[PDB]
């Protein structure tokens, strides 16, 4: 019926709202994760930090690198595993 | 090579980029093993053989259905792990394929629970599993592996008659033996290999044995052990001297066949397939050195398969199975050695003509006889295509080349070693392993067995729980050294010192902290997937009803 | 790094 | 030899079913190239010729039949 | 003198990220080239995305279980070798150096 | 009737095989038969795997009873000593309590030793009639003469390096769901009672009807694979890989039939490598002899080529072929090329209907390769076995089709055999990526700078399509727009 159809619009809106909330949360979580290495490497001086997807310990205590502190948007694999993200990414750029 | 595995540039140019223009209005073995000339082999292109047959009576068809006893404690712990012998809860074939290949039946996965979650397990079952796992720390995630034998079927009867009064069953015997070997594995994993003291003790034992009885394996010749197939003492980044850990032989990577060095500990073929038990080389009496299997399982020396002219390897990178024993010369087997005078194996002969004094290869190396590979390489010497080529050269006692010092002392050394061997053929100190290096199970294992017999609720006397602990160390000796259970773990802590273990813990901490953030991201991803699935499913239906109200 | 196949060539 | 084969053959006929299957199992276990026995498991038929059995096996069959018949 | 410690944990530092990225790439391929007018074409795609999501979950928790057990056995072996060294120093006077 | 005596001392005995093969009656009667045989009976005949073990045990325990004629030269310790430090640090120091590591009550002595040997000796007849009798110096020769896999008895072809005690016995039993081998039917019964899961390890990367393909890795299952190799060598003559099984990856074909458990029966397998520079795509392939020309080998070969195509490469099997490999695997080439020729014809017919044959389209071996998955040096053999390539007397080579009827007849005749074919849309796969260790846990001889964060952006270049049909249609349409050669050349 008319009301039976109408009652689905707000449900669609809420589902898209949850979808966007989860997308934003994954975005923020990986944004803080790919940097928590640098949070753990900067702050018994701790110079043994990194990721599991790029981190390593060949360096010594005398150096201080920032290539892990500055990361590009071509590393968020948990985001790139979606259709909407790559769609809007290629649409913007 | 035949005319299916060579190339197409043995055509005229036909570069395959040039364009071709299509239009419209029984057995061909073509060449020989290797370089030669064209030849047809339709007689060698043969496939058939005798047959294959189908058995008419199943294993479960031959079984005495009688059952004299039952258990009165934790029957569910048995019915879970073994096969509960009734008509259990089954499904119908008109539904099974629709349920496990249907519109919502996914593929399987190496992580999909080894149990069947569609059926339920009771809570008494889980409580019983917790009770059992609480017997000892090394009993977490337990499963009965051991398998029953035609001699254990006899031991069981004597145990039932003497101690347990027709209460012990096959399943409980298998469980007791499986627990015994699980505990022995966990005791063995942590034995520390050596330190400076034991290293000095072993090197001095080796040198003082060589000084009197001579050696062949490279031990005792110097402070740094040499190779065991070519007596080499140099190394480099392309092939290194890789030591073993059961025995203490050394080898070159390309002289033995080590295509890649594992990151943990290296175990040779004899200490990997069987155990270090003093095996039987087919061709010489002494059994100490680098061994390799044949095409059937026996164990022949690498120094022997090379020098015997009828023996070769079938793969020159792995040095895999020694081949060509079934066509050794009857005269070769009828010869008899002259330094140890033993009547076993096959020998080689002197080189200089008008001499027919024979000797085994290892007895020759022990005595000190002149042997030189020449300018050949190990790989050519192994390949057996050396026959049409030149030859390798040795000498007997009284045919030594100029400068080759006396070896009468050498033959005396060898005879003394074999004579002592033949004679030996016929702060509280506790002995804990048989002379053949097999184990003997201590008090704690009997205590664990008593606790398990309590768990299952049988009349348990300590004598009855020490009898099995005796019989274990003898069933593990009848078998040669191989563990009675098919299980084994690749872990080797062993030779690690203290600071190294400290650093390993420190790094494991970091990886452990990291995997948690990873797991958080993973579950976020899973939630997003579910959300988008539901969104699409609702959107399809709403757009359908909008595009068609009927 | 050297690749070695799980097979052996022809003998003769 | 010293085993009276006519008496052994007249005695083998005085056993029961499981004792006969015991005879079959005993012969099957130890068997030498000189002997000639035919065992058909596809339908269960055993055939053996006495005059080729060695002395140890003849003695053992004799002991079996003796201590299992009387 | 000492091999680089990074080469002892190759089930986690090396062999896990490869399977993780491979599974994520499979998810992306399914999600992108999934069709719209095909209702089964989207049912299969959602089913496979769910499959791969539970797969990556099970993988990343298996690895942490392994690391826990490895740390426990490291501790036990530390204790055992510290005991064995002193127990040998006890009866040092028996060897022949 | 039951027993009968002739006039020439030929005694007939009839019995029941069901009772005769029983596992309980066997031990019952063996216990009472074994002492009836004089223990001075000289077994001067051959050497059994059983008697060798028993006599080695006796010689090691130093017991005064011997029957074999082969005296071992070194079957005991070289220097038996009882003052070494090995008895002052019991169990390497892993147990700390004296009441717990004292072994005064668990050392076996002469009495229980002799009782154990008696237990061993009293089983001989049953051990034999279980391990060597079929339901239907001689040491260099293996005795194995059957392999009981499902319920069939599979005569082997060659000799595998099974352990010595398995090679001295002339029957081996193998559990398909686990690939474990034992030399006794009773032990087999016990093990098939214990073992519960009915599936290989590894994922399931394909499924259609019954057939399924499981992708067992190499270094995670170092026992399943090490037994599969030993089962393979008994049929595959030229192969020499048995233990270094980590750099390999196995793809296993299973047939399911349906406790109510899903039963997945082993049907065959093919292997592969993780990194090779010879441009191969397969190492060994096998189907268990219980088939009768059913199509699973051509299935698995098509599968290997699908994997190479979805990976976008070219490949060929490991080259030392066999006389049963090539005779089955040079028909695959002919049928593949016939299919591709029919495809080109039917795709050109839709536009060349209003035109004339005056123009001749130009096809190439690289453009047949990129459609098939195989290399040009194998497309040449396909076309040759099909008798379609002409080096007539610029135009040095052409492809002449005298009549499409012969080719469509070839294809229809091969299709009538109802073989199972691969469907490209049921595959849940993604080509594997390799880190700084190439899929092993071992040798160190690229640098740890891979970081693998790419392979995600590879959607950017829309040129290399992810689908297969896309590139197929691209090759079928784009490169075939060229103006055709005029037919004015020859007859
Ligand atoms: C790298 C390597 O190749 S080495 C390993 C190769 N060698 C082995 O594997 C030995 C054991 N396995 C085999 O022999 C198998 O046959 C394999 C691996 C070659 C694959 O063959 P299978 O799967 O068993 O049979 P498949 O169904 O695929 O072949 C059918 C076609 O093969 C051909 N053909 C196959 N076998 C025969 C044969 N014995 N005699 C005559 N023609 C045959 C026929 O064209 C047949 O078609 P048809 O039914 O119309 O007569
Ligand atoms: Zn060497
Ligand atoms: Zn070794
Ligand atoms: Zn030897
Ligand atoms: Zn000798
Ligand atoms: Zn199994």
């Amino acid at each position: 019926l008319k009301a039976e159809l109408k009652k689905s619009l707000q449900d669609r809106r809420e589902q898209e709202d949850t979808f966007d909330n989860l997308q934003q949360e994954i975005y923020d979580k990986e944004t803080e994760y790919f940097s928590h290495n640098s949070n753990n490497n900067h702050s018994s001086k701790s110079h043994y930090s990194g990721n599991i997807i790029k981190g390593f310990d060949t360096f010594s205590k005398s150096h201080h690198s920032h290539a892990d502190s500055a990361f590009n948007n071509n590393d968020r694999i948990f985001s790139l595993s979606s259709a909407t993200y790559v769609k809007q990414q290629h649409g913007q750029s | 090579k035949l005319r299916e595995e060579k190339h197409f540039q043995d055509f005229y140019p036909d570069l395959n980029a040039d364009t071709l223009l299509p239009f419209i209005v029984s057995v061909q073995t073509k060449e020989l093993i290797f370089k030669g000339r064209v030849t047809t082999e339709p007689l060698v292109l043969k496939k058939n053989e005798v047959e294959f047959q189908k058995c008419k009576i199943t294993t479960n068809e031959l079984k005495g259905k009688k059952n004299p006893y039952c258990v009165r404690f934790n029957e569910s712990f048995i019915s879970r792990y073994y096969h509960i012998n009734k008509v259990r809860n089954r499904k119908s074939y008109k539904q099974q394929q629709k349920e496990f290949d249907g519109v919502e039946a996914p593929y399987f996965t190496k992580f999909s629970s080894k149990e069947a979650p569609n059926i339920t397990i009771s809570t008494s079952t889980k409580s019983a599993i917790q009770k059992f796992a609480s017997i000892s720390p090394n009993l977490v995630n337990f499963k009965p592996q051991y398998d029953m034998d035609e001699q254990d079927e006899l031991y069981l009867h004597y145990l039932n008659k003497r101690y347990f009064k027709d209460q012990m069953s096959h399943e409980i015997f298998e469980i007791l033996m499986t627990t015994l070997e699980t505990e022995w594995f966990h005791i063995e994993k942590h034995i520390p290999s050596t330190n400076s003291l034991i290293a000095r003790h072993n090197i001095l034992r080796d040198c003082k044995n060589y000084e009197l009885y001579g050696s062949d394996d490279g031990t005792g010749l110097s402070m740094d052990q040499a190779c065991a197939v070519c007596l080499g003492t140099d190394s480099d980044n392309l092939n290194t001297i890789v030591f073993c850990d059961g025995c203490d032989i050394a080898v070159h990577q390309e002289c033995y066949g080590i295509i890649f060095i594992p990151e943990g500990k290296w175990l040779c073929r004899r200490c990997m397939i069987s155990k270090n038990n003093f095996a039987t080389c087919l061709m010489c009496p002494s059994h100490t050195g680098a061994f390799k299997q044949t095409d059937t399982g026996s164990w022949v020396h690498n120094i022997c398969a090379l020098w015997l002219p009828e023996l070769y390897f079938s793969n020159l990178h792995y040095m895999e199975p020694i081949e060509g024993v079934q066509n050794v010369s009857v005269s070769r087997w009828k010869l008899n050695c002259y330094i140890c005078k033993k009547k076993m194996g096959a020998c080689i002969q002197c080189f200089q003509r008008n001499c027919f004094t024979a000797y085994h290869v290892t007895c020759a190396r022990r005595a000190g006889l002149y042997m030189s590979k020449g300018k050949c390489t190990i790989q050519e010497l192994a390949s057996n295509q050396f026959s049409q080529k030149y030859s390798v050269e040795s000498f007997c006692h009284k045919h030594a080349p100029r400068g080759w010092q006396t070896s009468i002392e050498g033959i005396n050394k060898a005879r003394k070693y074999f004579s002592l061997l033949s004679t030996l053929q016929t702060f509280n100190k506790t002995i804990w392993k048989t002379p053949n290096q097999t184990p003997v199970a201590p008090h704690v294992f009997a205590e664990i067995l008593q606790k398990v017999v309590d768990f299952f609720g049988l009349a348990n006397p300590p004598a009855g729980a020490f009898d099995i602990c005796k019989y274990w160390s003898m069933k593990r000796e009848l078998t040669g050294g191989t563990p009675l259970t098919a299980c084994f773990e690749n872990n080797s802590l062993g030779s690690l010192t203290e600071e190294q273990v400290q650093t390993r813990i420190d790094f494991a901490n970091d990886q452990l902290e990291d995997l948690y953030r990873l797991k958080e991201l993973t579950t976020l991803v899973k939630k997003r997937t579910q959300a988008s699935n539901s969104l699409s499913r609702s959107r399809k239906k709403v757009f359908d009803i909008v595009k068609s109200p009927q | 790094r050297k690749s070695t196949g799980g097979m052996a060539p022809r003998k003769q | 030899g010293s085993v009276d084969l006519e008496k052994l053959a007249f005695g083998l006929t005085k056993l029961n079913e499981d004792d006969l299957v015991g005879v079959v199992q005993m012969v099957t276990d130890n068997k030498t190239p000189e002997m000639n026995v035919t065992n058909n498991v596809e339908e269960g038929e055993f055939i053996i010729d006495l005059y080729s059995l060695p002395e140890g096996l003849l003695k053992s069959l004799w002991d079996y039949v003796k201590k299992n018949t009387e | 003198s000492d091999s680089d410690i990074r080469y002892s944990f190759l089930s986690t530092l090396d062999h896990l990220p490869c399977e993780l990225i491979r599974s994520l790439r499979l998810m992306q391929t399914i999600d992108l080239f999934k069709n719209e007018e095909d209702e089964p074409g989207m049912e299969r795609a959602c089913r496979d995305l769910l499959l791969v999501a539970t797969y990556i979950n099970d993988l990343v928790d298996d690895q942490i279980h392994f690391l826990k057990q490895h740390k426990k056995e490291l501790e036990i072996q530390k204790s055992v070798t510290k005991n064995f060294n002193s127990s040998l120093e006890n009866i040092k006077s028996k060897l022949t150096l | 009737p039951n027993i009968e005596v002739s006039e020439e001392l030929k005694v007939r005995i009839k019995y029941d095989s069901i009772k005769f093969f029983n596992f309980e009656r066997l031990i019952s009667k063996s216990s009472v038969i074994a002492p009836l045989v004089n223990k001075n009976i000289t077994s001067s005949g051959p050497l059994i795997g059983f008697q060798r073990r028993v006599n080695r045990l006796k010689q090691t325990w130093d017991l005064a009873t011997e029957n074999m004629e082969y005296p071992y030269s070194s079957d005991n310790t070289p220097f038996r000593d009882n003052d070494s430090w090995q008895w002052y640090v019991p169990y390497g120091g892993t147990i700390k309590k004296m009441k717990d590591f004292s072994t005064k009550r668990t050392l076996p002595t002469w009495e229980d030793k002799i009782k154990f040997l008696t237990f061993l000796e009293n089983s001989k007849s049953a051990t034999y009639i279980n391990g060597n009798v079929s339901l239907c110096n001689k040491v260099w020769f293996s005795q194995i003469e059957y392999i009981v896999l499902r319920n069939y008895e599979i005569k082997p072809w060659y000799t595998s390096p099974f352990p010595e005690h398995i090679n001295q016995n002339k029957m081996v039993f193998i559990c398909e769901f686990c690939l474990k081998y034992m030399t006794s039917r009773y032990t087999f019964y016990r093990h098939q009672l214990k073992c519960l899961t009915f599936k290989p390890p590894g994922n399931e990367i394909y499924r259609d009807g019954k057939l399924s393909v499981w992708e067992i890795d190499g270094r995670e299952n170092v026992l399943y694979c090490q037994n599969l190799c030993l089962l393979a060598k008994c049929f595959i003559n030229s192969k020499t890989l048995y233990y270094d099984v980590e750099p390999f990856i196995f793809y296993i074909l299973t047939e399911r039939e349906d406790q109510n458990a899903a039963k997945f029966h082993f049907v065959g397998y093919f292997s592969k490598e993780k990194f090779n520079s010879n441009d191969y795509n397969l190492s060994c392939i096998l189907t268990l002899p219980i088939y009768q020309r059913k199509g699973y080998g051509q299935f698995l070969m098509e599968f290997s080529y699908l994997l190479s195509r979805k990976e976008s490469k070219f490949g060929t099997p490991e080259k030392p072929l066999s006389d049963l490999g090539l005779l089955t695997y040079r028909t695959f080439w002919k049928i593949k090329c016939a299919e591709v020729l029919l495809k080109l014809r039917d795709s050109a017919r839709r536009r060349s209907n209003n035109k004339n044959e005056d123009t001749f389209q130009q096809v190439s071996l690289n453009d047949i390769a990129k459609l098939t998955g195989m290399i040009p040096t194998d497309v040449v053999f396909g076309l040759e076995q099909l008798q379609v390539l002409y080096r007539h007397k610029d135009f040095n080579y052409i492809i002449k089709i005298d009549s499409w009827n012969r080719i469509e007849n070839i294809y229809k005749t091969w299709s009538s055999k109802n073989y199972p074919r691969v469907k490209y849309d049921k595959l849940l796969w993604e080509p594997i990526i390799l880190g700084p260790s190439f899929g092993i846990n071992g040798m160190m001889n690229e640098d740890t700078v891979s970081s693998l964060t790419e392979y995600m952006c590879d959607y950017k270049n829309t040129n290399n399509d992810r689908l297969i049909y896309q590139a197929e249609k691209r090759v079928l349409e784009s490169i075939h727009d060229r103006k055709g050669i005029p037919r004015s050349k020859f007859s």
